[PDB]
């Protein structure tokens, strides 16, 4: 969360909370019941985004739903699907949250390697976040898909 | 660390004893084993991925400890997880090489119970682990590797439970 | 005691770090006399080259006061 | 004086094998017909020049 | 390091001038432009691997550097021009933020020509992947942004030369 | 070099070579003579060795040359091919040296993390380089075989 | 051993044994019948081997047998004999484990302080293992020989 | 660092060939005359305390430089003095193996130049040092190796000089 | 010396001199003229101190001044005196200085490397070095032959 990273960068220091770091806590804090509302929207309209993206993503990459790739196969394509859920959770979280440290911890450390074992190829995984970026901007006002869309790209950006 | 021949030397350097037929015989055992252990060795360090891969497949995936809560689940802990079984592996093949147990004792077994407990990793699913790892290596390895690699992935499990 | 200025360009040609390592890759730094054999090793066995070497202070050939 | 080898069987028999280079049969689309000396000058892949 | 606000006061404390309009309105010229640079660095950041592997594309490989004898020749030295041209456009992204160039002299520019004149990097090409970074970060960016974005990608190439 | 090594390792512990490193020394030497002969074998066969490696992967994965995957068309496929060709370069080098420290230090250190940048994938490198074991082997004597093995199996695992 | 030194180094390295390293374990286990008899003929002439050395040590320098001497006196030159019958007793393991690794922890870690407190001159103690060697040379075989004097170098080498 | 295997295979690894004849006949070369160092090496190992002593009888001590005033004088220098003599003879017999004076490079010849011009330490009486030592293991190592060993202690003197 | 030593202390603890510092600096100021004419005596004295010590040295140790021994031989018999001489002008400067760090530099650091690659037996030069302090003794004042052994002892002590 926002506190928790001001609290941990004020530890280091080993200070009280400066003046800046308190404004910025008082910010988060007036924008919570906006991002709340964010968080509200991208839940209910959650299985719709996953399975758009999922089909945006297919369109993208034939490969990974063929033969060869990874997501041939019923379960395998709904393995596939559900993890681009997990991911979406993840992104109402941080939205919620106002950082990533919720989304981090929980997807994106240790997730190359993780991958690597599966053998799913890192940037299809990617793209599909951004097809389920393009979907929820689609549901979400501008102002409100600006917000979300910093988090969906912070994903993007963690694995590639 | 200590290794077969290693053994036999300090078994006879307590006692003061020169080196004798007996145990000349016994290091001679190791001698015609060795050549075999060599090839297995190069069998797992070229397929290591794969294996820790099917084993994980066997046992730990599609399974509670991936869902949600389970200890797998994030991937922080996947990650540890197959990093974990890496190093037995890496260290039962070590093991293999050297004909002696002790170095799983001395680099593994050494304190990770204790360790386990503390984290919370759920040690049966992690023998289950170990042991979804030797059948494949078995297959790898072909039927006369399989019985000496065999007996240093049990001395793993044995000591994990 | 006596004490060195060392000038030095170290590589890493074992891996690839992702972390700005300038400041150790190119390192001006004050060495004391009895440290620097040993900094010295250490820098050719990483395959850095010692650009310069002077002595700031002491007095070279001096018996004592070393 | 003798060259030895050939010991598993010379020729499996009509039925097995044979036509073994039918490299050169169309273009490179595979990788015979690819100059093994045209590697080492490959050049960019546009090849725009 | 400092950024454009921090530099007006820096100037105003060595006259020791309380702030005055004249400073006010250089501050306030900072402030409409913002907005803009936080959207382009959001956008530098999602596409960062796609911008080094388009530069590379545009200047670094299918050449000599790539082809034996060439610096950038081996998997390790592969991998560390790429990185070194990660480096490049992650300041480059912070000095746009900061709106001063300093950052750059303080932490990329300093020591780094003697480092590559030891090295044997040659900067005549490092120049030129800078300059390929910066004209397809000014696609990505849009136009406004990428006004902002070219001096600093400049002052970063100026540098080096 | 196996002398390389031996010589690092003494130099590390600021001793004399070891009178076991000095065996092993001896015993190079003595093998130099054979691996030489290996090593012109596949030198000979290289332009065989590259291409009947490049069909075996190709036909094994038909995705890389695909229009999604990286290989596909011609320039690519060369390229490819350029690959193979590179690593079995490397291999050589590593029989007549005894270790894979040149191998390594060509071939293995960043390899991931140039390949992520092309982005090709790597599995399907190490099975080229699988593929190149196979062809190398048939031509090779079995006990030679054995030998060159060892250096293809390091690649094919660094490669993973 | 040559295996436990190889491992060890793979474990530093945090990798699996590199395919030089594997090499050289085969070439141990072949040499290890050679090895095993190698060992076995020192073993049964070493009373003959540390008598001859004795008394060469002794006619090579009068003072240890003087009353300055340290040696001096029967209870003395019976431990001076027994010192080198030690000696001999590592050789021989030595050689079967192909590396000093053994000999070391027993042998040569501390021995400078040990005749120094005992006052015994180091010098003097390599002469004796090098009066062994001469003896134990005559004994083997000449190929044998060079194995064994590797062996016999090392000591010479740590006690100086 | 270097040897002679690798010096051809980076030779060749830059023009990106495939070793060649050529080569393989520098190769086979250098595997010939393996044997020989190896037991040079040995030899020198063995009595190394021996031919520094020798070396330093018969060049450096009973002289101005051990008595007050000289750059030996003092133990702490005398010490000093034949700690790098030690260092001296264990590169050379390094260098010797492997048969390349790339290490000499590299380990010692770099950076020993500008410590010693600001210690003092006078270059003549090291040199002449180097070249007493070469002249006593000459004598130990016999026919097949002198010539081989007596090389990189030439070399060693050049480089000081 | 003193002098030397409690700035030395002071500079590490970033302070300026002790009280009590201080005091040992006036006490040994007011002890150095009482310590010139002790330091003058042994040097007035000086040939005749090193010929006695070197007879009882001699008396003591045969076998340094035997065919085996390193002291054997007019030149070598020379160079132990000088030694003798050497050790005791040191003393000399300790004593005026009230410290052995003069001395220290100069003869106690590097002195058993320097002695072992001559292969001089160190607990004989110790013996030499008492050997000096007796007859340095007997030509001192009792109170001045105290404060003289102190120097003598800690030689002694640094090579033993
Ligand atoms: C879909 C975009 C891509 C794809 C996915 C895919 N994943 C698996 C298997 C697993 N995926 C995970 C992932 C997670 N666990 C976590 O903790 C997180 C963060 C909250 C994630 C995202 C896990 C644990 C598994 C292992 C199986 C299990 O869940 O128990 C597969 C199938 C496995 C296989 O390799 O066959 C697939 C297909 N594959 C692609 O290629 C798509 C681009
Ligand atoms: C073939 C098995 C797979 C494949 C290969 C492939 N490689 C490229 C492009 C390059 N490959 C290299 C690699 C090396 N440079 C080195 O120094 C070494 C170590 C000695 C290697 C292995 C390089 C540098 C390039 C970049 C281009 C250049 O060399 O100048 C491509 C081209 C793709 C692209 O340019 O985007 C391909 C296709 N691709 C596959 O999918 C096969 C499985
Ligand atoms: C890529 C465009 C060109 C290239 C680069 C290259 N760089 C190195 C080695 C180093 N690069 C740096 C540079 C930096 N480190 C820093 O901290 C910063 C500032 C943030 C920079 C810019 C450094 C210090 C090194 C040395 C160690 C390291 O890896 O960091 C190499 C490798 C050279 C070698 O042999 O070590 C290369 C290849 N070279 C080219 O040819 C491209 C044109
Ligand atoms: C002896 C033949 C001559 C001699 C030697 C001498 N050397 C020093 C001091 C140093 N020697 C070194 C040198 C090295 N650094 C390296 O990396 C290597 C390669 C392994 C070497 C040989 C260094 C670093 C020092 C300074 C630090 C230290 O003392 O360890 C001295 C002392 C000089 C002084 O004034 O203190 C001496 C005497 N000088 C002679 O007179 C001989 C001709
Ligand atoms: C006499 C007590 C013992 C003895 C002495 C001995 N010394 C040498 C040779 C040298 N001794 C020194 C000593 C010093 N030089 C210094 O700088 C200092 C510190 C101030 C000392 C004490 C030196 C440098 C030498 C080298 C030769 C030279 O004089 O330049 C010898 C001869 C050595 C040889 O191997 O021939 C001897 C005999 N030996 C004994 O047995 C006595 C117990």
């Amino acid at each position: 969360s926002v506190l928790t990273k001001a609290i941990v960068n004020a530890d280091a220091e080993a200070r009280y909370l400066s003046p800046g770091e308190l404004d910025r806590i008082k910010s988060f804090v007036a924008s919570g019941e906006r991002r709340l509302r964010i968080a509200q929207t991208l839940t209910e309209a959650r299985e719709r985004i996953v399975k758009q993206a999922g089909d945006q993503l297919f369109q993208k990459r034939p490969d990974v739903v063929s033969p060869g790739g990874n997501a041939y196969g019923e379960k395998m394509t709904a393995l596939c699907l559900r993890d681009l859920d997990y991911y979406l959770r993840l992104v109402t979280y941080g939205i919620v949250a106002g950082d990533v440290t919720p989304i981090e911890e929980i997807g994106i450390i240790g997730v190359k390697e993780m991958y690597n074992s599966l053998q799913t190829p890192i940037p299809a995984v990617a793209e599909g976040v951004r097809a389920m970026k393009n979907v929820a901007t689609s549901l979400l006002s501008g102002d409100d898909a600006a917000e979300a869309g910093f988090y969906f790209d912070y994903l993007v950006g963690a694995m590639q | 660390m200590q290794d077969a021949i290693t053994a036999v030397i300090n078994n006879y350097d307590v006692q003061g004893k020169y080196l004798d037929g007996a145990a000349l015989d016994k290091l001679k055992a190791y001698f015609t084993t060795g050549a075999v252990r060599v090839r297995a060795a190069a069998v797992i360090s070229s397929n290591a991925t794969t294996i820790i891969k099917e084993a994980a497949a066997k046992a730990l995936i599609y399974s509670d400890l991936t869902r949600p809560g389970g200890n797998m689940y994030t991937t922080r802990r996947y990650a540890a997880c197959i990093r974990d079984m890496d190093y037995f592996l890496r260290y039962a093949t070590y093991a293999m090489l050297a004909g002696d147990p002790s170095i799983l004792d001395e680099r593994v077994l050494n304190g990770l119970k204790e360790t386990y407990n503390s984290l919370g990793v759920p040690i049966a699913a992690t023998v289950g682990g170990i042991q979804a790892m030797k059948e494949v290596v078995g297959g790898l390895v072909g039927p006369d590797a399989a019985k000496e690699a065999s007996i240093y992935f049990d001395y793993l499990s044995s000591g994990l439970s | 005691s006596r004490y060195f200025k060392v000038t030095a360009c170290i590589p890493s040609l074992k891996r690839v770090r992702t972390g700005r390592e300038l400041q150790n890759t190119f390192f001006t730094k004050l060495v004391p006399y009895e440290n620097w054999f040993t900094e010295q090793q250490r820098i050719q066995k990483a395959g850095g080259k010692v650009l310069s070497v002077k002595l700031f202070t002491g007095v070279q050939g001096a018996n004592t006061g070393v | 004086i003798d060259s030895i080898k050939i010991e598993d069987p010379v020729k499996p028999g009509d039925f097995a094998n044979f036509l073994d280079m039918a490299r050169g049969i169309e273009s490179r689309t595979g990788v015979w017909s690819i100059s093994y000396e045209s590697l080492r000058t490959l050049g960019p892949p546009e090849g725009g020049m």
